[PDB]
RNA sequence: GAACUGAAGAGUUUGAUCAUGGCUCAGAUUGAACGCUGGCGGCAGGCCUAACACAUGCAAGUCGAGCGGAUGAAGGGAGCU
RNA sequence: GGUCCAGACUCCUACGGGAGGCAGCAGUGGGGAAUAUUGGACAAUGGGCGAAAGCCUGAUCCAGCCAUGCCGCGUGUGUGAAGAAGGUCUUCGGAUUGUAAAGCACUUUAAGUUGGGAGGAAGGGCAGUAAGUUAAUACCUUGCUGUUUUGACGUUACCAACAGAAUAAGCACCGGCUAACUUCGUGCCAGCAGCCGCGGUAAUACGAAGGGUGCAAGCGUUAAUCGGAAUUACUGGGCGUA
């Protein structure tokens, strides 16, 4: 979506969005980037979420 | 999965030949094959029953290169089918793609040969066959693709198959290295050394 | 009303057919009156292609029962061999 | 294809990762674990058999020993994803982003509200702001963040 | 011609023994869960708990050859252009 | 996935006044130890309407995710004694890891790249001809003939070529039951444990290390059912003192 509802395709190079489709809720600051490969997006965020776990 | 390493260890430990080099130099010559395998080499170490029927199962799986899940479907039809259980797992272990084309002399081992078979470079019936669990019916034609007749690994296995004993069931035509299978090789054609006995009391329990 | 069709067997991409009588609004692999034959899309080998009982289905089509269209096309074939 | 007799010294291939025991060192190298602390008499500082030891200097007295030494990386993931991601080309300019920061009361919201003429600030719990907010407007020149 | 073919015990009460008797173990199965580890394919399976509450899309329409009406092509032309 | 009434609960509102029912397919919150994609096509088999093209179809056919299960295949093959170097144990003689490694020489399955390539398809439109129906070489129905047209899956199954050993092994256990043993630390501690039981200064039982034994893309643990249990005894048990 964009600011005001509407639900919208494309979003440019400096447009902020609301992305729906996360599987957890995340927080401020981090950033967010295309895989465009399903495997590779998949392990990197199960290492991810093992290190963060590791270090709470 | 496959057991990939040191394939002498077991001969050791089975206590008997047990082939798995290609028995051109010797067993005897190459790891002072009378003690188990590791530090505790020199004790005997009598050992029980169950142990007894352990290593008869070991040993025969270990000589036809099989696990477990596969050796138990194997007793599970040799239970079902008619006929002495006992001689009927050695009957459907020796029909393996693999073990005929080990018997055939195409290769000087069953690693070797189920290197040739895994790796597209055997017909059956004049098509690719490349699973080493195919059972082979009577009158079957193993050959070798042509663009594979030109291997050393056959020329060596071949000649050094020529002196191992006749098999006397199968007939490997040698100038074009073509095989046939006549039949099953009954109970008698077999080393009568395994006790199927101990295996079939294993698993009977 | 009462009609024969196809009810759909086997596996993926490998289909086989059941020459089936059913009353039509009943599921397609649920419950029939009566199967009457086999349909084999790809057969090969010893494997027949098509078959069916002529009796029956000559029966059932005399008691007022409509075919689909395969089963027409099915049976018309099998009746001209 | 009988044997041949080896002449000249033997060669591994030594793996290094952040950090090394000289013991695991010498083990990789074949050699005794003494020598390895030795060497260090000879050189510098010397170090003892358990001590934590880092990856330079560790690649350093591998390569000092006649060794092929390949390292690895801790977390190799991020960088495989890392390097197959970035890579493009062409560039086009972008409408600017922009951030209103002041004291508590100073009017950065109204000034906001004015530019985009949507009054905001008469809601607000507290008539205060406490979300941070981003909008994308068409001034009378051009798209701001 | 076939539709079967099939049945194991051990540890533990006593100084030692036999019996009685409980406990425990060796097998086969899950719509399984968890821990460590992880290459490929084929065929299957996947809210067992809250018949708890539901944002948003789609899941049942068709017939102009049953009937008025209004939408009114291409064309034949007619005039002026 | 219709109507009416009543009720509980959410919501709209311009405050006058109305709406709702995922135990359909995706999806969300919540509960939980725990169970997946807002996917594609009506090409196939079915269903509704139509006369017939045809329209509709989260049925269905397929794709996505997850070692959840079953099955199959890989992680190489032969030779190789200076029985290399290191590790471990030692009676200090040596033994073992071990043909294992290195060296030498072979092979390319699966995966990677390139190029070929079925089967799932019956039918529909048009044109012609021949029979039957009449009253009729009309319309229409039916056989056949010619032409044109259809596949989501899909970069299909499968096949051929190229490169290199190249891209791929872990988990549990080793006192008896029950296959597999020794050294070093610790000292009724720290800990283990299914049952007997281990640990108080030489621990084959705790924790490591060498070695070994089972399985193996899986291996263990927990939960649950039957078995062993003739331990509810119909098959097939007992009651003098258990
Ligand atoms: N007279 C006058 N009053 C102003 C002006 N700008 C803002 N105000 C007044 O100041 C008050 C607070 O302004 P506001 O915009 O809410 O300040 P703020 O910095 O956004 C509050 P916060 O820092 O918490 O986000 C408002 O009531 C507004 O009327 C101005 O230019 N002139
Ligand atoms: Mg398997
Ligand atoms: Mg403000
Ligand atoms: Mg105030
Ligand atoms: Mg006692
Ligand atoms: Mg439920
Ligand atoms: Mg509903
Ligand atoms: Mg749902
Ligand atoms: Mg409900
Ligand atoms: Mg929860
Ligand atoms: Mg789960
Ligand atoms: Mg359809
Ligand atoms: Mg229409
Ligand atoms: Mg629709
Ligand atoms: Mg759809
Ligand atoms: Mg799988
Ligand atoms: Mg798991
Ligand atoms: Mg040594
Ligand atoms: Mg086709
Ligand atoms: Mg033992
Ligand atoms: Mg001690
Ligand atoms: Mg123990
Ligand atoms: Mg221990
Ligand atoms: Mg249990
Ligand atoms: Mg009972
Ligand atoms: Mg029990
Ligand atoms: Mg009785
Ligand atoms: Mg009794
Ligand atoms: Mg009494
Ligand atoms: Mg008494």
């Amino acid at each position: 979506l964009d600011e005001n509802g509407k639900p919208i395709k494309e979003a440019g190079p400096s447009i902020p969005v609301e992305i729906l489709g996360l599987d957890g809720t995340p927080d401020a600051g981090d950033e967010m980037t295309v895989v465009a490969d399903e495997k590779k997006a998949r392990e990197v965020a199960l290492f991810r979420q093992g290190k963060f776990r590791e270090v709470k | 999965a496959r057991y990939i390493g040191p394939k002498c260890k077991l001969s050791r430990r089975e206590g008997t030949d047990l082939f798995l080099k290609s028995g051109a130099r010797a067993l005897d010559s190459k790891c002072k094959a009378e003690n188990v395998p590791g530090q505790h080499g020199q004790r005997r170490g009598r050992l029980s029953d169950y142990g007894l029927q352990l290593r008869e199962k070991q040993k025969v799986r270990r000589i036809y290169g099989v696990l477990e899940r596969q050796f138990r479907g194997y007793y599970q039809e040799a239970s079902r089918r008619k006929g002495s259980t006992g001689e009927n797992l050695l009957q459907l272990l020796e029909c393996r793609l693999d073990n005929v084309v080990y018997r055939m002399g195409f290769g000087s081992t069953r690693s070797e040969s189920r290197q040739l078979v895994s790796h597209k470079a055997i017909t059956v019936n004049g098509q690719t066959v490349n699973i080493p669990s195919y059972q082979v019916k009577a009158g079957d034609v193993v050959a070798v693709r042509e663009k594979s007749k030109n291997q050393l690994r056959i020329a060596q296995a071949l000649e050094l198959c020529g002196q191992r004993g006749r098999v006397e069931w199968v007939e490997v035509d040698l100038d074009k290295k073509a095989g046939t299978f006549k039949s099953a090789p009954a109970r008698s054609d077999l080393s009568a050394d395994i006790n199927e006995n101990l295996i079939v009391e294993l698993y009977s329990k | 009303m009462v009609t024969i069709r196809l009810a759909r067997g086997g596996s993926k991409k490998r289909p086989f057919y059941h020459l089936t009588v059913t009353n039509s609004r009943n599921a397609r692999d649920g419950r029939f009156v009566e199967r009457i034959g086999f349909f084999n899309p790809v057969a090969t080998g010893g494997e027949v292609r098509l078959s069916v009982d002529q009796e029956r289905a000559t029966y059932w089509l005399g008691q007022g029962a409509q075919p689909s269209e395969r089963v027409a096309q099915l049976l018309k074939d099998a009746a001209k061999a | 294809h009988g044997f041949q007799n080896p002449t000249g010294p033997i060669v591994r291939e030594v793996n290094i990762g952040e950090t090394i025991t000289v013991a695991e060192l010498a083990a990789q190298m074949s050699v005794k674990g003494a020598e390895v602390v030795k060497f260090m008499f000879k050189m510098g500082s010397p170090v003892t058999i358990n001590q934590v030891l880092d990856q330079e200097t560790a690649q350093l007295v591998a390569e000092e020993l006649g060794h092929k030494v390949k390292l690895v990386s801790e977390n190799a993931l991020e960088e495989q994803l890392a390097e197959s991601l970035k890579f493009e080309g062409e560039a086009v300019t972008r409408a600017p982003v922009v951030t209103v920061m002041g004291h508590v009361d100073h009017g950065k919201t109204s000034l906001l509200d004015y530019i985009r003429r949507a009054k905001v600030a008469a809601g607000e719990a507290g008539g205060i702001t406490q979300h941070i907010g981003a909008y994308h407007v068409e001034t009378e020149r051009g798209m701001v963040t």
